[PDB]
Order: C-alpha cells, then structure tokens, then sequence
C-alpha cells in the first residue's frame, strides 16, 4: 500500500491549512487513517484518527476545537484494492504548529490494535510566517 | 443480531467463525421445468456430501471446527496468525492457499489413519 | 511458533460457476408452463454484504444462455400437441378483398373423410403469400411450402409473458448487484445475496425493450465496447415511455376440420373498413427521451453530433420492431421515433403489419401459424428501454449514428439479468491455529 | 414393538423404541422421484444433528435452558402425561428458535474447546 | 498407492491405504445420467448407515464388543494380518457376513440402553 499527501505551503498565522492524503493498493474503507504531528519542540504528537467506513473519529483533547477530519468515496480498483484520499482541515494555525505533518495507515481491521499506524506517507512541512 | 447468509463474507476470518453455523444450514435448502428440478436437487444432494466425505474421512465429522495433528507448512503461507485472522476474509485467504489446498487434504488424511492405526494398537496391549 | 492447519465448515466463501437454474412462481394455459415451476416463498429472503466488492460482466453471464434455452424449449413444448397443418400447403386462387394488405384466396383443402374435399375461402396478410413462380398473378402459395411445415398454436393456450423467477439450486447462491449507476461491468461496492432473482416477464420484441425495469435515477448505457460499432447497445431508461396499439380490423374466424382430430382456424370475413394496424408514441415525451439519450450518448463519444437513423434494410424481422400483442404478431416501422438529430446546443404514428407465419428464434426448418383474434385488439405497453447499433468505418469528427434493433434476442434477457451473477458456495476451508488435536490413550 | 409403535405412549415411554424408529418407463420415473426423496429427507434431518454437535446419537443433551414461554409445564406433566404427537403442536411456535439456539450454542462451545487447546 | 492399490497387498499393509479408497465413492439420456448419479450416493449413503447403525460413523476403524466366532475362521490373527489379502478373506467369510453384521447392531443397541442410564 502507498500514501501520499498534499505539498509543502506557507501560510499566515491564524490562517486555515487543508491537508490531502490520497491512498492506493489496499481498500480504504477497511482501515483507519490516522494524522500525526511532528514538531523540533514537542517530538510525535497525535491529531488523533477517523474510521472511513463508520465516518468515527476520535480526536485527541489538544486538538478537537481545532481540527476537523473528512474522507472521500473509495473507489474500488480490484475486489480487494481501492483509491481513495482523507483529508484533514487545521483551523487558527500559530507559530506552534510549525511541523512535519503525516498521514498514516491503520495496521488491523481487527484485533487490540486496529488504529496503529502501520503505513505512513513521506509527509509535508507546514510552515508559518507573517 | 445475525448477519444472514454470507453476510460475515466481508468480516475478518477470526469474526467469520462466529457465523459457521448460518452457511453450514440451508446447504441442503438453500415437463421441461420438472426434469431441471429434479437435476437441481440431485446436484445440490452431490454437492452437500462432497464435503460431509471429506469430514468423515479427517475423523472431523459432526464438528464445525476440528483441529488436526498435521504442522503448517510456512511455504503455504509466511503470515503470522494476527496477519491472517485479524487481517483477512476468508475470501482472500482460499485465494492464498489455493494451489495447496489438496495437497493439505491429503496430509490430513494421512494423519487420520495413522492416528485409528495407532489407537487400535494402544487399545490392544490393554 | 508450531501451528497446526484447522478444518472450518461453513466457512462464508464463493467462487464463480454454472449450475443448471429452475423456476419459481408466483401461485386456460400458458407457453411458459409456469404451473409446473416451484411456488414463490411468500416472503423471500435478500441478504446484504458489507465490505464485499465483486465482479460482475453481463456479457459473459451465462444466466442468460439458460434463459433462452429455456424459452426456446418451452415454445417449442408448447407446440407438441397442436395441429400440422400439412395439408395447408396447397395452390392458392387468390384476388383483391372487396393496399394489398389482405388477399382473399380460394383453395381446396382435406376433410375429415378421406375421400372428400372442401372448397374454402378465407382472408390471408400478403406477408404470409408467396407468387407461384409461374408469375400468372392469380396463383399463390403459402411462405412456408418451400421451408418447413408450419404448427399451428393451440388457440387455448395465452402468449401472455407471466414473471419468472430464477432459483439456484441449494448450494449456491445468486449475487445482486445493488450500485445505482451500474452498468453491468466492473467491479460493484453495493453486493447482496438472494436464492431467486426478481421475478422476470418473458417479454419478446425486436427494437424496443418492452416492459421491462426501468433505471432508477439515470438513463444506463451499456455495451461489451462503445468503441466498437459492432456491439449492440443497450439502453436503459428512467421513464417509461407509453406506447399504444391497435389493430381497427373486426376479424370474424371461422374454423373448419382438416382431418380427424385437427382443425383450422382462418379469418371469414372482416366487419368494416379495412385499416393498417399501428401504435402511437406521444411526440413530446419521446423527444425528452432521446434528448436526454443524446446526452449520455455525447460523453462517451467526444460530444460528436448524434444521429439517429432507420434501420440498416434486410428481413422484416430485423429491421421492424415486434411484439406478441393480443396474441398477434405485430412488425412496426419504427423510422417515425429515429429519425432526429441532437446538438451539444400530439403523436407519432408508426405504420404496423401482422404477419400469422412466423419463426420467431430464425431457425431454420421451424414455423408456427398464430391463429388469427376475433374482434379488435387494442393493447398499452411501456418501453422501458431501446437496442442500438452504431456506424462505423468512418473517421468523422462530427457526426456519429445509431440504429435500432440487433442481429441477437439473447440480448433482451441481458437486459434484465445484468444485476445478476451465479456462484457456488464452498463451506470448507483450512487456516493456521496454535491448536493442536488431543488423541485418545 | 415397531415402527411408530410407541405413537400413542407417553413421550417418556416412547424414549426406549427410538432405536427402531431412526431405522427407515413411466414407472421407473417415479422411483427415481422417490429415490431422491427418501435421500432428502435422510439427509435433511442429519443436516442438523451434524450441526448441532449430537450426530452418532439418539439422544443428545444441549446447553441451551429451557424458557418458560416455550412450555410452563413440568417434567411430570410433559414426559408422563403427553404423546410426542401432542407436544409437537405445543411447541410448533418455537421450534424453530429453538434449534437456532442449539446452533448458535455449539458454536461458541467449540470455540472455548479450541481456545483451551491452544493454551495447552 | 492409487485407487485400491492396495487390493492385492496383505490386510495389515493395506489398512494404511483406507483413505485412499474411502474417497472417490462420490464422484431421454438426462434421465439415464441422473439413475447412475443417484445410484453413486444412494451406495455411499448405505455403508455410512450402516456405520451409523454400529456407532462406527466418523471411523475409518471401529472396534466393537462382538467376540469373533471361531467357526466363522480358526486362523491366527498373523496369518490373517499377515499372510491373506482383504479379497481373499471376504471370500472365506462371505457367508457370515451378514450374520456378523446383524451382531454387531444388536450389541450397540444394548449400548444404547447403558447409555440412557
Ligand atoms: C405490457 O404490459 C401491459 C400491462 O400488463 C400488457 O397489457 C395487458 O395485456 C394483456 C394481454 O393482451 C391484457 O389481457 C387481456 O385483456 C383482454 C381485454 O380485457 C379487458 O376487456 C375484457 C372484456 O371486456 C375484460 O374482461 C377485462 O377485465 C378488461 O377490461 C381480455 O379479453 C383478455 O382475455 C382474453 O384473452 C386471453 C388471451 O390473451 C385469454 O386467455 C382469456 O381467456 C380471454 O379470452 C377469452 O375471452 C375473450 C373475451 O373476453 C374471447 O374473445 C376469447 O376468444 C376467449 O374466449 C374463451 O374464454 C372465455 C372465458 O375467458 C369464454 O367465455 C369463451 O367462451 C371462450 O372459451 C386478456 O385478459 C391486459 O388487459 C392488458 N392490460 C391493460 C391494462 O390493458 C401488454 O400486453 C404488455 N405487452 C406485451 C407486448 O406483452
Ligand atoms: C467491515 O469493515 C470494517 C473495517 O475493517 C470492520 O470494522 C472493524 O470491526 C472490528 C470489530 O471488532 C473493530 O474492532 C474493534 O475496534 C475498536 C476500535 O475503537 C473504535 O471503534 C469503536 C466502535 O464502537 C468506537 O466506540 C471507538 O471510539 C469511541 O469510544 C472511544 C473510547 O471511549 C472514544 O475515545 C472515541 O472518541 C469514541 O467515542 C473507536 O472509534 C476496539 O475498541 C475494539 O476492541 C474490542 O474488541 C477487540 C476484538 O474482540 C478486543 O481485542 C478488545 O479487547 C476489545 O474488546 C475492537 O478492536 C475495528 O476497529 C473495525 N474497523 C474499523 C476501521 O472501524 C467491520 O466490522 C466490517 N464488517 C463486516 C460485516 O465484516
Ligand atoms: C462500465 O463501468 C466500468 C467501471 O467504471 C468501466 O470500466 C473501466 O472503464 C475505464 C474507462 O472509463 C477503463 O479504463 C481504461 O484504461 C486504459 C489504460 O489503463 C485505457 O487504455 C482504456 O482506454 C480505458 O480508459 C477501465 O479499464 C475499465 N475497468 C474495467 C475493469 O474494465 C467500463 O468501461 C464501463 N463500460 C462501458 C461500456 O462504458
Ligand atoms: C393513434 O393516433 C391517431 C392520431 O391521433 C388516432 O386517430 C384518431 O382517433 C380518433 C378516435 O376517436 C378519431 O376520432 C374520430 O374519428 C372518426 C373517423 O371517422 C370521426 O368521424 C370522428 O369525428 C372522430 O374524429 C380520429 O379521427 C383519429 N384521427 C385520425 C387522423 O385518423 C388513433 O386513435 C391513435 N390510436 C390509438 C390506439 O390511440
Ligand atoms: C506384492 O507381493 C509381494 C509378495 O507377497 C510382497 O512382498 C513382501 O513385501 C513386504 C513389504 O510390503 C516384505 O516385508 C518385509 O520383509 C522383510 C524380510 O524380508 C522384513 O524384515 C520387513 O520387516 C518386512 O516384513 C516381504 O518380505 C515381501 N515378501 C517377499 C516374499 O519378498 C509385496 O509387498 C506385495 N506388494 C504390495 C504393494 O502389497
Ligand atoms: C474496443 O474496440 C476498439 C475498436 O475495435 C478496439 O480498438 C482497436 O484495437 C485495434 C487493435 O489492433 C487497433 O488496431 C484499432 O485501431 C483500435 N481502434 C480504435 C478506434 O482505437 C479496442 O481495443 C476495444 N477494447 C477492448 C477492451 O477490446
Ligand atoms: C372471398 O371470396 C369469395 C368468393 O368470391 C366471396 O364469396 C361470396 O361472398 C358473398 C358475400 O359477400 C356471398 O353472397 C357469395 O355466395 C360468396 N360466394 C361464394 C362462392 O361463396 C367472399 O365474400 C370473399 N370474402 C370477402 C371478405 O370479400
Ligand atoms: C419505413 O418507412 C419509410 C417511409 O419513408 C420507408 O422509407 C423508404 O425506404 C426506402 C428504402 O430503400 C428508401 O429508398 C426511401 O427513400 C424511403 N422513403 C421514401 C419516401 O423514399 C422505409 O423503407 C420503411 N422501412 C421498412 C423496413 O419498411
Ligand atoms: C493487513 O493487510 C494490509 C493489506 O495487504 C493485504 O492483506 C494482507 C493480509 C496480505 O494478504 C497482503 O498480501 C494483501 O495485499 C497490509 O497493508 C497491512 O500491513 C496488514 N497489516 C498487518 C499488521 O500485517
Ligand atoms: C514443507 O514444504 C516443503 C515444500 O515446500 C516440503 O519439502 C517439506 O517437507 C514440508 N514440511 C513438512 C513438515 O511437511
Ligand atoms: C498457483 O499456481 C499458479 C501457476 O500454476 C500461479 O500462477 C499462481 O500464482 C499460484 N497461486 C498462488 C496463490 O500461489
Ligand atoms: C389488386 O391490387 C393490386 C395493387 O393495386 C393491382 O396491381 C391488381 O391488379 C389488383 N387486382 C385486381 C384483380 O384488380
Ligand atoms: C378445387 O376443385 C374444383 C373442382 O371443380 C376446381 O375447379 C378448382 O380449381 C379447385 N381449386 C383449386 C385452387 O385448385
Ligand atoms: C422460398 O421462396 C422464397 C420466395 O420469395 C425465397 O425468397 C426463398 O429463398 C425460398 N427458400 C428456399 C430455401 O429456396
Ligand atoms: C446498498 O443498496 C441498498 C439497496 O436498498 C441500500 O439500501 C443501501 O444503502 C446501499 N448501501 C450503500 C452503502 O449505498
Ligand atoms: C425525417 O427527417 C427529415 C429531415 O427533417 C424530414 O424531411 C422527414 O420528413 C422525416 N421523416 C419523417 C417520417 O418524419
Ligand atoms: C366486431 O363485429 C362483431 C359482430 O358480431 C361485434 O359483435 C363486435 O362487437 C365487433 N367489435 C367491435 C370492436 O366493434
Ligand atoms: C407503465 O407505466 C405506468 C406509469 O407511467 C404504469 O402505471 C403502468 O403500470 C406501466 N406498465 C407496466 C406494464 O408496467
Ligand atoms: C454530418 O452530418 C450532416 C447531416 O446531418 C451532413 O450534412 C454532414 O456532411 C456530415 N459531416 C461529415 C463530416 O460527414
Ligand atoms: C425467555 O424468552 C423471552 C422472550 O422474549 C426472553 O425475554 C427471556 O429472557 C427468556 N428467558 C430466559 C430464561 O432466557
Ligand atoms: C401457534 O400459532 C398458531 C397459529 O399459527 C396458534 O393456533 C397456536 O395456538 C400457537 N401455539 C401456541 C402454543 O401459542
């Protein structure tokens, strides 16, 4: 399976950043996508993640007034493979959330450990200036 | 709360297991048309006891699930037990082992009348 | 770790096969002999899949090689029974009847004695007549005498399509496919299961599908390759379109004995004026049809130009629609509904013939007569979709056409058996566990 | 006595005969009809035992408890004083869910019986 | 190996083969077809009544509680085992088959009522 996501841009402070993630190779509905942050001052952190099938999401405390999480249609390619994209909006962006933004794959569709992200995408910086 | 027929065909296999019973019933139930109806239920008559001859023969007769003494071969598949029971339908899975699945038959088989050989002969020095 | 295999039943898993299908039906006799097919279970059962996407190709069904076999059989079981009419081919005097639609011929046919004769007249569609080749113009003989003999359909027994419901045998299981805009290829996300497909009506015509499912949102085009003008399209569309028909001659049948056991049945005379039978299409209503064909038709050809056209010329039953109305055998030109042009920018009368001799599967050595209807049969149908052909050999960038009809009837069963694929379920399967068997002493 | 013998004796009376009881060009037509039926039926009921777990037995104790609504009647009162032919009508209404229960039970019962072997 | 490739081999060699033989039991002129079909499953479906009936269903060996009648054969179990094909001891015990049959039926029917208690 292959992740990509949407390139690097420039925003202004408090300005909104919309992020794609387009999938293939595996069927989307059957995974959970998660988003994970990476910042020089803070290390890994979790945006937490949503389920394509149920349209769930569980988002983490930091960032549930600030971030919003939507998924496309699969459309199927094979009868066990599927395209497909998430997309992730970040509303009232500070110098904070400067970073190294990844998309990531579920690891189970059963099981304890069914959100882990097992596949990540290559990533994209976010940057903010004014 | 059950899935009807085939509706654990999409679930996981571990999660399929729970439904083995809703295909196991209905195999047996579910003039130019009066000769296809009779062809009908030859077949389907053919086709239930295929399998039940198999199962009387591996000694798993009258069990949904029936373990065996035979050890899996990792050139059948390399995956670990999470990779196929948490992962995959079942669906995918026959695909995987497609090409072994009479060769794993035959091993069950051979298995089975070792084991009654064997038992015989403990019953014997008793 | 050591893991041993593990037998499971009734494992939830399928693969693609041909079994032989039997009917079911809902609870005077008819062609289709639906009284000997399995009741229908008053409530039936549909089972549907999450998380399965299957492939489906209707052109490779073979749903539908079944079905015309089925009916092919079944006319064919239909006639075993009914009268000859040997002695029928015979040297015809036939003259004017008091537009050459109808002769009235004059002809002695066999009785029920042997040594006697009957001298009869009746009235005959020019369709059914053949010159003899002599060319004198006064002296006919039935289409049939130099092709086959001709049994005549028992007058007891109804052409009435009645819904037939497939079932497979137990064992296996149809799918449906359930997306909105399917198109009878591919891959399909919305999949359920069911024993019986929906109950299909038997219904035969040559240009126009009749009284058949309509789409539920969007007009469907479907072919085995666009591209390729050899493969018939077929389209499926949203709204009916009402079609009426009528025949304004008042037939009075008579009938006579041909020999013991067996009679012929013949139209004596005809009350009135003589008119030519014909079906009206409301004109507004068809031009929204095929404006909005025109549409779907532009997006896969490159919004070129579409024109549609009248057929391409050859027998009566290519190149005229046909249907079973009243129990007649109707031919219409339908050059009234194709003859528009569309840009990316009252009612239509078609002319109809009724033909009594017909061979309505094109084999060869095969005829049936329809016994002619007393009275005037008036009848109301929807066409719930049409079958299109397409020009090719030219490199145009403007124009494209399409004309009605096909070479092929296997191709009306596709149209309603498309949701549908056969598989076999197979209950056994083998998987890894960490258990191991337990033996005994 | 014979087949059906024990029809008119009570349900537990009868409980001792079902040993003798689980035993049992146009004409040629109509056996191969008959000899397909009689398969069916043999077949059919076996299905079932097969699933439930109790094939190779007359009789065979399950783990589903008895509910009330089926019947409020007592042992006494079914095994000595009723006919299998009037017991059949009482619980004709709950047949059904009834062997849904056994299915589903000796599903989850071979499930445990796999899981403690996988631990050993 | 192979279907009944054991057929001339002594009874104790043959008895690894069982499997072998146990499987292939199963698999106008349509009428014709359908007799011989029918016929394939109703001789598959009597041997395995027959096992039921014994309380033997699911074995390919079953023992039971039927002593073995002398007069039936005087012979050792290793000249039986060892030094006598299952062909030709059918034949020397082809008139008391039937007889060993009806026994064993009776001895699980008194099982059966053992096991009720
Ligand atoms: C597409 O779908 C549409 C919608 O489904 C289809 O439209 C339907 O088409 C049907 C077939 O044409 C049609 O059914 C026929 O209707 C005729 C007219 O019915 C109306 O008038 C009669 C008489 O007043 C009313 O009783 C009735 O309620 C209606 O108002 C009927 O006359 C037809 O029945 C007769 O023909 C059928 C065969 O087609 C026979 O099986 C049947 O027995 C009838 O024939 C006998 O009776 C007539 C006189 O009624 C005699 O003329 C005839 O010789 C027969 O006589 C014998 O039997 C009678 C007893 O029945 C006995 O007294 C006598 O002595 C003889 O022994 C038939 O019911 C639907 O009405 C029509 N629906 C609509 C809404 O219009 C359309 O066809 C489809 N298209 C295609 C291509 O399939
Ligand atoms: C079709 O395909 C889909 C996708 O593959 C299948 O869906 C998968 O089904 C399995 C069934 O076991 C799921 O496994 C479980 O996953 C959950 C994950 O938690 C999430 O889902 C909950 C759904 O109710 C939801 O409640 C959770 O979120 C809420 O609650 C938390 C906690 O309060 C909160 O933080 C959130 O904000 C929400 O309010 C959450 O989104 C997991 O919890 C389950 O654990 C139990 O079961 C396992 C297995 O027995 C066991 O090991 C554990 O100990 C525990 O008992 C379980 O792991 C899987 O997540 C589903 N996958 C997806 C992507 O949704 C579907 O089943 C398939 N259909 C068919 C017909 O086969
Ligand atoms: C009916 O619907 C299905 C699903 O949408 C259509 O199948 C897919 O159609 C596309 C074209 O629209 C095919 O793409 C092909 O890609 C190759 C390059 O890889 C290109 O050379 C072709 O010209 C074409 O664009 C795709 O393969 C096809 N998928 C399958 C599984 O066949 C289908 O075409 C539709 N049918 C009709 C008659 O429109
Ligand atoms: C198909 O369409 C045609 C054209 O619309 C229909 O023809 C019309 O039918 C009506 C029926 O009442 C005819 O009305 C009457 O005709 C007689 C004829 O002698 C006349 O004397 C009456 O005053 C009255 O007008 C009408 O004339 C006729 N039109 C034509 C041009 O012939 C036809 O009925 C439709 N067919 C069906 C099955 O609906
Ligand atoms: C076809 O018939 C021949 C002759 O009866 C069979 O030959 C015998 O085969 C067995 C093995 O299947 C031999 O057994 C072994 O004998 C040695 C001593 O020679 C002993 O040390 C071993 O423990 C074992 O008992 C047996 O000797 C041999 N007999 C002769 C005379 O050579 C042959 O096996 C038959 N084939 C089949 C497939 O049944
Ligand atoms: C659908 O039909 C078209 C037309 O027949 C096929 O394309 C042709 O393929 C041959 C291959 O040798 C070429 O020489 C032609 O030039 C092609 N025609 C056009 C108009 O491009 C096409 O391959 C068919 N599609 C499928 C899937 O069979
Ligand atoms: C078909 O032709 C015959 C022969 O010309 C017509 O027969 C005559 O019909 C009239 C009534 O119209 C009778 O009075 C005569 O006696 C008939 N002649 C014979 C020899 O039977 C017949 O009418 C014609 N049919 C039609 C519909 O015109
Ligand atoms: C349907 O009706 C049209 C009415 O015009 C018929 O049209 C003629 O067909 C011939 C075919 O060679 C052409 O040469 C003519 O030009 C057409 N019309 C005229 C006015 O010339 C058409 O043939 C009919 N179709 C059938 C199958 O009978
Ligand atoms: C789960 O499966 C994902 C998709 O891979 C497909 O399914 C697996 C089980 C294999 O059969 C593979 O060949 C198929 O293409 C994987 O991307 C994912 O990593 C798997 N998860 C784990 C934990 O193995
Ligand atoms: C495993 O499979 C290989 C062939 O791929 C075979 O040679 C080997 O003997 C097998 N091992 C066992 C224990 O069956
Ligand atoms: C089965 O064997 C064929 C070659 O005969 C091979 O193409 C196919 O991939 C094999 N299937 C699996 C699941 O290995
Ligand atoms: C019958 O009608 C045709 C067509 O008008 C004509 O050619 C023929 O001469 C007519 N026959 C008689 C006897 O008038
Ligand atoms: C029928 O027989 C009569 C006998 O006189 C003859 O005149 C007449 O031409 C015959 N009709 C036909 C069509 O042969
Ligand atoms: C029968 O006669 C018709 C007359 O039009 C002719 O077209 C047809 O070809 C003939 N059939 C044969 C087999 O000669
Ligand atoms: C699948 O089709 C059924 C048809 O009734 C519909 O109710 C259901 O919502 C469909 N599922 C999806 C995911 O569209
Ligand atoms: C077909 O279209 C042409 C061009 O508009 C027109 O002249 C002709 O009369 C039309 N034919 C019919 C039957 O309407
Ligand atoms: C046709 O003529 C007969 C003559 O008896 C009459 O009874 C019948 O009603 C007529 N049909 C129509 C539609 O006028
Ligand atoms: C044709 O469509 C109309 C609605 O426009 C409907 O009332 C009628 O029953 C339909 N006819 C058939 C045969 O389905
Ligand atoms: C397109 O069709 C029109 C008639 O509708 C015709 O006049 C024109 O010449 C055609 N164009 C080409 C390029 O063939
Ligand atoms: C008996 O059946 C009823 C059905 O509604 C159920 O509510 C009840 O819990 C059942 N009792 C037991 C003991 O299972
Ligand atoms: C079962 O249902 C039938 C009606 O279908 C009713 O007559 C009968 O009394 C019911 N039995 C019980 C025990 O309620």
């Amino acid at each position: 399976g292959q992740l990509v996501q949407s390139g690097a841009e420039l925003k202004k402070p408090g300005a909104s950043v919309k992020i794609s993630c387009k999938t293939s190779g595996y069927r989307f509905n059957f995974y959970h996508i998660n988003w994970i942050r990476q910042t020089a001052g803070r290390g890994p952190e979790w945006m937490g993640w949503i389920s394509p099938y149920s349209g769930d999401k569980n988002l983490a405390p930091a960032f549930q007034d600030r971030v919003i999480m939507t998924t496309d249609t699969e459309v199927p390619v094979t009868s066990f493979t599927s395209t497909g994209a998430a997309y992730m909006e970040i509303r009232n962006l500070k110098f904070d959330d400067t970073g190294t933004y990844f998309c990531a794959k579920g690891l189970l569709r059963d099981g304890s450990s069914t959100w882990l992200p097992y596949l990540w995408g290559q990533g994209t910086l976010l940057t903010v200036s004014s | 709360v059950s899935l009807g027929f085939l509706g654990a065909a999409g679930s996981t296999m571990g999660a399929a297991s729970i439904t083995l019973t809703v295909q196991a019933r209905q195999l047996l139930s579910g003039t130019h048309w009066g000769i296809k109806q009779l062809q009908a239920r030859v077949l389907a008559v053919e086709h239930y006891l295929r399998d039940q001859q198999l199962l009387g023969i591996w000694g798993c007769s009258g069990k949904l699930i029936c373990c065996t003494n035979v050890p899996w071969n990792s050139s059948w598949s390399n995956k670990s037990l999470d990779e196929i029971w948490n992962n995959m339908t079942w669906l995918q899975w026959d695909k995987e082992i497609n090409n072994y699945t009479q060769l794993i038959y035959r091993l069950i088989e051979e298995s089975q009348n070792q084991q009654e050989k064997n038992e015989k002969e403990l019953l014997e020095l008793d | 770790e050591n893991l041993w295999v593990t037998v499971y039943y009734g494992v939830p898993v399928w693969r693609d096969a041909d079994t032989t299908l039997f009917c079911a039906s809902d609870a005077k006799h008819n062609v289709w002999a639906t009284h000997a097919c399995v009741p229908t279970d008053p409530n039936p059962q549909e089972i549907h899949l999450d998380n399965v996407t299957e492939k489906f190709n209707m052109w490779k069904n073979n749903m539908v090689e079944q079905m015309h076999e089925d009916i092919i059989s079944l006319w064919d079981q239909s006639l075993k029974p009914c009268v000859k009419l040997t002695p029928l081919c015979v040297t015809l005097h036939c003259t004017n009847v008091t537009r050459e639609g109808l002769k009235n011929c004059s002809f002695n046919m066999t009785t029920e004695l042997r040594d006697k004769r009957q001298k009869v007249y009746s009235l005959f569609y020019r369709l059914d007549i053949v010159p003899i080749n002599e060319n004198q113009g006064s002296e006919y003989r039935l289409i049939n005498c130099n092709t086959s003999a001709i049994t005549q359909a028992c007058p007891k027994v109804s052409f009435e399509p009645i819904p037939i419901h497939y079932c497979t045998p137990a064992g296996f299981a149809i799918l449906k496919c359930k997306d909105e805009g399917f198109n009878g290829t591919g891959l399909c996300k919305n999949v359920s299961t069911v024993q019986c497909t929906h109950g299909i009506k038997p219904v035969v015509s040559t240009q126009l599908l009749l009284n058949g499912s309509l789409a539920e949102k969007n007009i469907i085009i479907r072919s085995e390759n666009i591209t390729n003008n050899a493969k018939i399209i077929i389209v499926q569309l949203v709204q009916p379109v009402t079609i009426k028909c009528i025949r304004p001659n008042n037939n009075t049948v008579k009938s006579i004995r041909i020999g013991p056991g067996q009679a012929f049945y013949y139209t004596g005379d005809i009350i009135g004026d003589i008119r030519q039978a014909h079906c009206n299409v409301t004109r507004s209503r068809w031009n929204k049809t095929l404006q909005e064909v025109a549409e779907k038709l532009r997006t896969y050809f490159g919004n070129k130009t579409i024109i549609f056209a009248q057929s391409s010329g050859g027998d009566l039953e290519i190149t005229t629609h046909s249907f079973n109305c009243g129990g007649e055998f109707f031919y219409c030109n339908t050059s009234g509904l194709f003859n528009s042009t569309w840009y990316v920018n009252d009612t239509i009368t078609l002319p109809c013939r009724i033909k009594q001799i017909i061979n309505m599967w094109q084999r060869a050595g095969q005829a049936m007569y329809a016994p002619p209807i007393p009275g005037v049969i008036k009848c109301e149908s929807n066409i719930t979709g049409l079958l299109l052909t397409r020009d090719g050999g030219k490199d145009n960038n403007v124009n494209e056409t399409f004309r009605p009809g096909g070479s092929d009837m296997r191709d009306n069963w596709r149209s309603e058996l498309y949701k549908y694929k056969v598989v076999e379920i197979e209950p056994l399967g083998v998987a890894p566990t960490r258990c191991k068997r337990r033996v005994v002493e």
